[PDB]
RNA sequence: GUAGGGGAGCGUUCAGUCCGCGGAGAAGCCAUACCGGAAGGAGUGGUGGAGCCGACUGAAGUGCGGAUGCCGGCAUGAGU
RNA sequence: GCGAGAGCUAACUUCCGUAGCCGAGAGGGAAACAACCCAGACCAUCAGCUAAGGUCCCUAAAUGAUCGCUCAGUGGUUAA
RNA sequence: AAAGGUGAAAAGAACCCCGGGAGGGGAGUGAAAGAGAACCUGAAACCGUGGACUUACAAGCAGUCAUGGCACCUUAUGCGUGUUAUGGCGUGCCUAUUGAAGCAUGAGCCGGCGACUUAGACCUGACGUGCGAGCUUAAGUUGAAAAACGGAGGCGGAGC
């Protein structure tokens, strides 16, 4: 029991809600939006509704593993 | 800490509303009747003086007023907003004049009706309350 | 009879608190006069010569008092502790 | 391991209820409706604070413009030739002169005037 | 005395001039009715005003005025021609609740109301 | 249609509704014979004693 | 000072550990004008009848006025 | 508010630009009044000077001073 | 579906009292019946009895703040506490909004339950730590009121 941790070694978390104090109502998240809901998949290379730089790209080349040389 | 005082004397005056313009004296009166001229002013006590009219009556109101001052009294009754003109209400009840103006000039909460009660309202030269011995008040700005 | 922005008005021989003066238990600190603590009546330059002296009586946290805000529809709502430092004074007026 | 409130909001709600007496109906007796109130009352409260000087400088004022009348003078002259004569008294107290102290009320009127022609 | 334990050990509480209907079925409200004027009139007057308040509480009301009366003079030694309505009252009991059908599909909670009435008698002297 | 009542009622104004329903108390005398107690212009009850007898004891 | 990011902390339980209390009375509950910058926390008095406070550290089902929220109790409407 | 367009040199109108304000701004004023005029509230004070705006009574403060105007209650709501 | 608790032990209340009873008031047992079988604590809404101060010319988001009255004196005779009269002042809360007292949403009241979490030996960062051109194990094995072993693989090492 003689001990202690390291200062700022671990940090306590968030619980959000809870309060004025505090993080009000919300949680974050604001006023309404579709990043509001409780819900997954969104995702992170989704932009727009649209079409992606991702696929609007030319495909160059292949894949070739071959033999790589060690340093 | 500042000094709250106790409401002894009871003080009390004749105006002589004689030849004199209505909001004026109503003002004078208004004011000697709220307290405003005591030092020792205190804002919930009616330390106020009580005032004796004298010839209601014979009030001053400057032309063509007596005959464009209309005084409406509605009635909760439809076609009640009933009218009079100032020498209407002069010849008929002067006290209700003055009384009327007085009134416009006093707070209209609890107090302010409370202190109507310190008006006494009169005509000609002639008031009953010989034995409140008042001081006769006069009429200036001071 | 002023002090740190409040006048005041003493006879002789009396507490009054004002704020934060130096010193502890017995000092004795003085001030220069605006107006006659009674008789006769004096004011002003003439009347700074009449002076008052005063002993120290006390040092102290006065009684609490809380800060408290609000603003409607915000969810603004504050708390807060205040008490306001004193310090209490025995009147010696020459 | 669960934690159930217990206790906490008991407490939390007495405090509330305790600040909330001499309230007249559900005010001093139902939770929402006493801390509720009590919203209501902050506000109240501080403004009412700094209000409360400015009621009182009121007060005073009407209690030397009086004085100043009482003989022959303006509250706005009286304290203006109480500025010229440099006369640097608080109002406060001069309201105080003023009603419980009679024959200096007077002095400082003399003065007041003198300085002031 | 020290401890509440030795309180407890050596006194006992005694009711004088108490008694308690309980669980008896009839709305607080109503048994009120006649309880108030029972009270505080000369204890033998409530027997008498209590043949001739017609409502149906006066009867088990009586009831609880004899058995103090009798807990009062027996049980406590006190004094008849002088014995008096010092407390009355009445509270809830548990409420008994049954259902009512009604127009359609439609139920209802019907409240059976019970009373505890509750009479103190005692000694009336000005002096 | 359908009327029922805006805001619950408080305690004050309820129990200033109930200010009258107040029971009156049976003014009562004594009944010169058997002696208990007989209502103004009735039968007291116990001997049956109107100024005679009727019904009985 | 709203959404928001940052800073320091108050309380709840379970846990490791120490200080330690308790039938001359634990927790819980009830009253109050004390203390802390605030979450809060102490003093004493009445309740109760067998358990518990404090410090440091760890882990959370960890803080509710709202959701026409869920369970339960009791009010209004009504002596209608 | 100033710039323009669509409108009917209509709108608590709409679509741009531009400054400030409310949004997210309490305090005094404009009776009342998100936007307007003054002004950006770290606590305490029964302390003093000012801003816009005011100073017969309600309601703090000149029923002020001098040179005038209108007599119509204009003031206290419009035009050829 | 909701359902739990007398006491240490039934020693479970002979017996007298009002009542048909129910219920209670004694007694007697016990440490306690401030445990009596609607039997541990007994919060709050909610209903009542008594008492203080108040209230029948008054206009109100029910507060605030100032003063007077009356009352009380176990953190308590002063910065008092309870209550009150008179004054000034003052548009419930939440959510939703360009803008809410809003005649816009929600809700009778009080309890109690009620919502930003967990996993992966993934990703990327901030704080910290241990070794540091080096850093590290996983499955397992053995022991296990403890942990040690386990290089198989992982990350760094050079880009284009
Ligand atoms: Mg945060
Ligand atoms: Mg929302
Ligand atoms: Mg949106
Ligand atoms: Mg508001
Ligand atoms: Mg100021
Ligand atoms: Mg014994
Ligand atoms: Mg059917
Ligand atoms: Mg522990
Ligand atoms: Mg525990
Ligand atoms: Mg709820
Ligand atoms: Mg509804
Ligand atoms: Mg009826
Ligand atoms: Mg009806
Ligand atoms: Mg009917
Ligand atoms: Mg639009
Ligand atoms: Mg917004
Ligand atoms: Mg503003
Ligand atoms: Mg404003
Ligand atoms: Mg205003
Ligand atoms: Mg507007
Ligand atoms: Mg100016
Ligand atoms: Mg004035
Ligand atoms: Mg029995
Ligand atoms: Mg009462
Ligand atoms: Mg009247
Ligand atoms: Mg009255
Ligand atoms: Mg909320
Ligand atoms: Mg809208
Ligand atoms: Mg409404
Ligand atoms: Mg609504
Ligand atoms: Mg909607
Ligand atoms: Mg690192």
């Amino acid at each position: 029991h003689d001990l202690k941790p390291t200062p700022g070694s671990r940090k306590d978390r968030k619980r959000v809600g809870r309060g004025p104090g505090g993080t009000d109502k919300t949680a974050g998240r604001g006023h309404k939006g579709q990043k509001s809901r409780s819900g997954a998949g969104k995702g992170a290379f989704f932009e727009g509704g649209r079409s992606r730089l991702i696929a609007r790209l030319p495909k160059r080349g292949f894949n070739n593993v071959g033999t790589t040389y060690e340093v | 800490k500042t000094y709250i005082p106790k409401n002894d004397e009871q003080n009390w005056v004749v105006v002589d509303a004689s030849g004199v313009p209505l909001g004026r004296l109503a003002t004078l009166i208004a004011s000697r009747i709220r307290g405003k001229h005591r030092p020792d002013f205190t804002p919930n006590m009616i330390q106020g003086d009580f005032v004796v009219v004298i010839n209601a009556a014979q009030v001053a109101l400057t032309g063509k007023k007596l005959d464009d001052k209309v005084y409406t009294r509605y009635t909760g009754y439809q076609g009640g907003l009933k009218t009079e003109t100032a020498r209407e209400a002069l010849s008929k009840h002067p006290e209700r004049v003055i009384e009327h103006a007085v009134f416009g000039m006093l707070p209209k909460g609890r107090q302010g009706r409370a202190m109507h009660t310190r008006l006494k309202v009169y005509a000609g030269e002639t008031h009953p309350h010989s034995a409140q011995k008042p001081q006769v008040l006069k009429t200036q700005p001071l | 009879i002023q002090t740190g922005g409040k006048q005041y008005r003493v006879s002789e021989g009396d507490v009054i608190r004002v704020e934060s003066l130096q010193g502890e238990a017995g000092d004795k600190v003085e001030l220069k006069a605006l107006f006659v603590g009674g008789e006769q009546t004096v004011f002003g330059e003439d009347a700074g010569k009449y002076t008052v002296q005063a002993e120290v009586v006390e040092h102290g946290r006065g009684k609490k008092i809380y800060i408290r805000k609000y603003k409607s529809g915000v969810q603004y709502r504050r708390r807060t502790g205040h008490r306001q430092n004193f310090t209490a004074i025995k009147i010696l007026g020459i | 391991p669960r934690a159930k409130t217990g206790i906490v909001r008991r407490r939390r709600h007495k405090k509330v209820l305790k600040r909330a007496k001499g309230f007249w109906g559900s005010r001093s007796k139902q939770y929402r409706n006493a801390f509720q109130t009590l919203l209501n009352a902050a506000t109240y409260e501080y403004r009412d604070r700094r209000n409360k000087k400015r009621d009182f400088r009121r007060l005073w004022i009407q209690r030397i413009n009086a004085g100043a009348r009482l003989h022959g003078m303006n509250y706005s002259t009286f304290i203006n030739g109480l500025k010229r004569a440099n006369i640097d008294l608080n109002r406060k107290v001069l309201a105080d002169i003023a009603a419980r102290e009679p024959e200096a009320f007077k002095a400082l009127v003399d003065a007041s005037r003198n300085a002031r022609q | 005395f020290r401890n509440k334990k030795q309180r407890k050990q050596q006194v006992k509480l005694r009711k004088p001039g108490f008694a308690v209907a309980k669980y008896v079925r009839m709305s607080p409200r109503k048994v009120r009715l006649v309880v108030d004027v029972i009270r505080g009139k000369s204890v033998q007057d409530a027997e008498d005003l209590l043949r001739f308040i017609p409502r149906s509480a006066s009867e088990p009301v009586a009831k609880v005025l004899n058995s103090a009366k009798a807990n009062a003079l027996h049980n406590d030694e006190m004094l008849e021609d002088r014995l008096f309505v010092k407390e009355a009252y009445v509270d809830a009991g548990p409420t008994l609740k049954r259902l009512i059908p009604r127009a359609r599909g439609s139920a209802n909670i019907i409240k059976k109301r019970t009373s505890h009435i509750t009479i103190i008698v005692a000694e009336k002297g000005n002096k | 249609k359908h009327p029922v009542p805006k805001k619950k009622t408080s305690k004050s104004k309820r129990d200033m509704r109930r200010s009258h329903h107040a029971l009156t108390a049976p003014n009562l005398t004594e009944c010169p014979q058997c002696h208990g107690k007989k209502l103004s212009h009735h039968i007291c009850p116990n001997c049956g004693y109107y100024d005679g007898r009727q019904v009985l004891a």
